[PDB]
């Protein structure tokens, strides 16, 4: 059993007040069931979509979750992921420099 | 050249949570172009890239029928696997398959592939000769014996030499201006203090296609391949990719550090430095 | 195009 | 909406057991059940099941068409939308019907077979059910003719998934979820595409009582078991294959009639090779 790697990042370089896409890429996990939410100030964003399930050469799965969003100074974004390999949900904050 | 086509199947049982499920996705190089999901109300093979959308109804109808049959076959394979491994019918299990072909600049076959896994470990694979199998364990050896008795490798070899190459060639043409046009990375270096003695230098590559790329840090010309933090290459969501490479440097020594970027979209390799 | 070859375990 | 399921089978004998599970919001607890005619009237006076509902021993009162709703506290209504429907069919309530295959139970890969259910009891419906599958039985209306009711189930193109042990059941008017005792079972086996074996007799096919004759099934293919069938309709004999010095795989059945042999593999009893050429003993 393999626990997910998680990256949170925007499709384009962030600029406050400019329409963009927020991404949470989960990868390297097995088995395939996984729960991923994008959070805005601790709160689940509703209209989130994901890519079709696929996997890497080592058989581990990956998915991209994404939503359209307009970033601001005050709003803090994160990605929350749960999986069988995890006792508690892992949470990764969006840092514009990562 | 060179290019590849791959199909990836995931077949999963999940007693009490849902019906067994079969999902298939198709890729040309790093670009997904079709998907099929048995959970859909009316499952069909469906386009996931614009250049396949104008393919005719006979294509979609044929692929849909093929996927429905493959879904049935793999649901049954999950049952069979339970017997092979003496596992209970209460547990959840997964079969994964990836197969396809690599071609050269000339559109000719370079190599064929067909590999299967059970619960995330190698189960059985078609050998490079495309005429024999490597089975990973005794269960898989049962599967191997069936496939030899049924001459499966011959049929698969016929697929890999024929349809796989012919269709990959067609798709590469249909999508030429996206599939065969490398996008160079837009690059930059950022600097982030850690203490009042150390700092992080991060070399960024964004918006590139295909996914293949090399980012290295050098300190007066010696690769820091041992002292480099390298993030996994990630999708931007628009059929381009992103990556970065970071290295921790002592304060005031930033200038002996260089980031080297290699990608097919670049005329010449890039050498960047922070200022 | 996907493979028409049946793979029964 | 929740996912409702019956375990181990929705087709279940009186006196047996079946458990309904209602999976919702990644758990199996806190749900209510409903049957098809009373849809907004929860059964058992609105019993809120704290875990999977085990019905055991099964009675005819358990037969029916169920949906569940899961608890959903922080939402407009207290509860979820209705789940997929699961029909519990209880068997053992009428005399068993008969099941036969046309033209026979050994079915060539890619071909079709008819499984006919029939009875001198007037069954309004017939149900065909493969052993061990969670596939819902196939249902057909019975057709009345000359003092029998009967139905023809078409099966195929034949593949492994269609192969296995089948039984058929009837139901009578006004108790559609109550099934008869099962018919005697029929093993429907798919043959091919695995290469046909060779059949031979030692010392030969010419025998006079009372001297010994052994029939040998052989192949270059690594079959794990061989099946010897005599057109005279005695249930096939089975024996393990043994690897020989010249690398063939062979079984020797020590014993007239016309015979054929088939190979098969470990853990795989409903798929056999193409048949050998016939041999007359
Ligand atoms: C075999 C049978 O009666 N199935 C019924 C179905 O036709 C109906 O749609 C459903 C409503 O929940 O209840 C179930
Ligand atoms: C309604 C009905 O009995 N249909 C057919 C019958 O004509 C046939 O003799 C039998 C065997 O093929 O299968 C059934
Ligand atoms: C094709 C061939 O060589 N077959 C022979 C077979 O006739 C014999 O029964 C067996 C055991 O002695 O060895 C092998």
């Amino acid at each position: 059993q393999r626990t997910p790697k998680i990256q949170v990042y925007s499709r384009h370089p962030a600029e406050n007040g400019k329409s963009n896409f927020l991404n949470c890429y989960v990868s390297g996990f097995h088995p395939s069931d996984i729960e991923v939410d994008l959070l805005k100030n601790g709160e689940r964003i509703e209209k989130v979509e994901h890519s079709d399930l696929s996997f890497s050469k080592d058989w581990s799965f990956y998915l991209l979750y994404y939503t359209e969003f307009t970033p601001t100074e005050k709003d803090e974004y994160a990605c929350r992921v749960n999986h069988v390999t995890l006792s508690q949900p892992k949470i990764v904050k969006w840092d514009r420099d990562m | 050249g060179s290019h590849s086509m791959r199909y990836f199947y995931t077949a999963m049982s999940r007693p009490g949570r849902g019906e067994p499920r079969f999902i298939a996705v198709g890729y040309v190089d790093d670009t997904q172009f079709v998907r099929f999901d048995s959970d859909a109300a009316s499952p069909r093979m469906a386009p996931r890239a614009p250049w396949i959308e104008q393919e005719g109804p006979e294509y979609w109808d044929g692929e849909t029928r093929n996927m429905k049959a493959s879904a049935q076959t793999y649901r049954e394979n999950l049952r069979t696997a339970l017997r092979y491994y003496n596992q209970s019918e209460a547990g959840s299990h997964i079969i994964q398959v990836m197969y396809g072909c690599d071609v050269g600049p000339d559109g000719r076959l370079l190599r064929g592939h067909d590999q299967s896994a059970y619960d995330g470990k190698d189960y059985i694979a078609l050998n490079e000769d495309l005429s024999s199998w490597t089975a990973a364990d005794t269960a898989a050896q049962i599967t191997q014996r069936k496939w030899e008795a049924a001459r499966v490798a011959e049929q698969l070899r016929a697929y890999l030499e024929g349809l796989c190459v012919e269709w990959l060639r067609r798709y590469l043409e249909n999508g030429k201006e996206t599939l065969q046009r490398a996008d160079p990375p837009k690059t930059h270096v950022t600097h982030h203090p850690i203490s009042d003695h150390e700092a992080t230098l991060r070399c960024w590559a964004l918006g590139f296609y295909p996914a293949e790329i090399t980012l290295t840090w050098q300190r007066d010309g010696e690769d820091q391949t041992q002292d480099t933090e390298l993030v996994e290459t990630r999708p931007a969501g628009d059929r381009t990719f992103q990556k970065w490479a970071a290295v921790v440097v002592p304060s005031g020594e930033e200038q002996r550090y260089t980031c080297h970027v290699q990608h097919e979209g670049l005329p010449k390799p890039l050498t960047l430095r922070w200022e | 195009l996907s493979s028409p070859v049946t793979k029964s375990f | 909406k929740p996912f409702l399921s019956a375990w181990p089978s929705a087709v279940v004998p009186r006196g047996g057991h079946v458990t309904l599970r209602c999976h919702y919001r990644h758990r199996f607890n806190n749900f209510m059940l409903y049957k098809e005619d009373r849809i907004h009237i929860p059964i058992f006076h609105g019993r809120i099941f704290q875990e999977s509902f085990n019905m055991s021993p099964v009675t005819t009162a358990h037969a029916g068409n169920y949906t569940c709703r899961g608890s959903h506290p922080h939402s407009p209504t207290g509860w979820s939308a209705p789940s997929n429907p699961v029909v519990i069919m209880v068997t053992g309530n009428h005399r068993k019907p008969s099941l036969l295959a046309h033209p026979g139970p050994l079915v060539k890969s890619g071909e079709r077979v008819i499984l006919q259910c029939w009875s001198d009891i007037m069954f309004e419906h017939f149900f065909l059910h493969k052993e061990g599958i969670s596939k819902d039985p196939s249902r057909l209306v019975g057709q009345i003719h000359d003092g029998v009711s009967k139905a023809n189930f078409s099966i195929g193109p034949m593949m492994l998934a269609l192969a296995g042990t089948y039984r058929c059941y009837g139901s009578v008017t006004h108790t559609p979820y109550q099934l008869s005792a099962p018919s005697d079972p029929l093993d429907i086996v798919v043959t091919g595409p695995y290469e046909k074996p060779s059949l031979s007799a030692q010392p030969g096919p010419k025998v006079q009582a009372g001297e010994s004759v052994t029939l040998s099934c052989s192949s270059r293919s690594s079959y794990d078991m061989y099946h010897l069938s005599r057109e005279g309709g005695a249930h096939e004999r089975r024996l393990p294959a043994v690897r020989k010095v010249n690398r063939t795989f062979q079984a020797d059945f020590p014993l007239g009639g016309t015979y054929r042999c088939f190979g098969s593999f470990r853990h795989s009893p409903y798929e056999w090779s193409d048949p050998s050429d016939p041999l007359l003993v």
